[PDB]
């Protein structure tokens, strides 16, 4: 199966963690929590702000540019990330914007995480509607001393 | 499931603290507002909140005056008006939003309202 995790500020919004103006330590360690021991599909500037390979994790990288490190497996298309995923039981896609957008049809699982932030940008997570997903899981928490806003775990199964 | 207390009569130049509880437990996935209403008037925006109550948004009319703020242990919004005056006079309403998870700049300019209050009247002497 498919699967989509993001971290979406409200309208959607979504962007590069360590430009993001927030500090959510919970939600890295759900985001690591969710992927540990699965392959991560991820696109170009999404590898670019992460920096290294997530461990653990067979990451792939989409993109119509060549590959740059050994580290990590690059595919040119949905088709081949997919197909470089293997036989798994749940393949993690991590973002960013444009790669959720090619991924979503064909998921049949959401983790979002809620963050109580306004925050402009011009990527957004694309629209998923409650006809579509079901929710089964939310979990909220408020800030404190090491979490800067309220944020809110969300998992969807696509009815 | 929205229900609000507060208001009645006050002296201009005085304050009044209104409060809107929500029965459901979706409550804090929502943005939520306060509007005002005078018979045979437009309905007024007055404010909003997101859902986890961090971020606010205000009319001119009232800013600098009037403050929004949450709780959702208690499931409920509160709207602080200082400063009031007698066009400040209306029937007060708490709405839900009907989307999860909005900007209060959506919540006022694409309108979707999940639920409404049964509003109370703020009247404000001169
Ligand atoms: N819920 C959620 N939160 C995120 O921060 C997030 N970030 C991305 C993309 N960016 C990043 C950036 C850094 C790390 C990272 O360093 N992870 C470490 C833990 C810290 C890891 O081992 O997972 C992961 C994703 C994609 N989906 C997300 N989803």
């Amino acid at each position: 199966m498919i699967s989509l995790i993001a971290a979406l500020a409200v309208d959607r919004v979504i962007g590069m963690e360590n430009a993001m103006p927030w500090n959510l330590p919970a939600d890295l360690a759900w985001f690591k929590r969710n992927t540990l021991n699965k392959p991560v599909i991820m696109g170009r500037h999404t590898w670019e702000s992460i920096g290294r390979p997530l461990p653990g994790r067979k990451n792939i990288i989409l993109s119509s540019q060549p590959g740059t490190d050994d580290r990590v497996t690059w595919v040119k298309s949905v088709d081949e990330a997919i197909a470089a995923c293997g036989d798994v039981p749940e393949i993690m896609v991590i973002g960013g914007g444009r790669v959720y957008e090619q991924f979503l049809p064909k998921a049949q699982k959401l983790y979002l995480t809620h963050i109580d932030a306004e925050v402009e940008g011009d990527t957004h997570f694309p629209d998923y509607e409650p006809d579509d997903w079901e929710s089964v899981f939310s979990e909220f928490h408020d800030a404190d001393a090491q979490n800067s806003h309220s944020y809110c775990f969300e998992i969807l199964e696509r009815r | 499931q929205l229900q609000e207390s507060g208001g009645g009569l006050v002296q201009a130049g005085g304050s009044l603290r209104l409060s809107c509880t929500a029965s459901g437990r979706t409550f804090s996935s929502y943005a939520m507002g306060w509007f005002r209403q005078t018979p045979g008037k437009e309905r007024e925006f007055v404010a909003a909140i997101t859902w986890g109550g961090s971020t606010t948004l205000y009319a001119d009319s009232v800013k600098g005056r009037f403050t929004m703020s949450r709780d959702n242990a208690k499931n409920t919004v509160y709207l602080q008006m200082n400063s009031l005056k007698p066009e400040d006079t209306a029937v007060y309403y708490c709405a839900a939003d009907g989307s999860q998870y909005r900007s209060t700049y959506s919540f006022r300019d694409k309108p979707d309202y999940g639920s409404w209050g049964q509003g109370t009247q703020v009247t404000v002497s001169s």
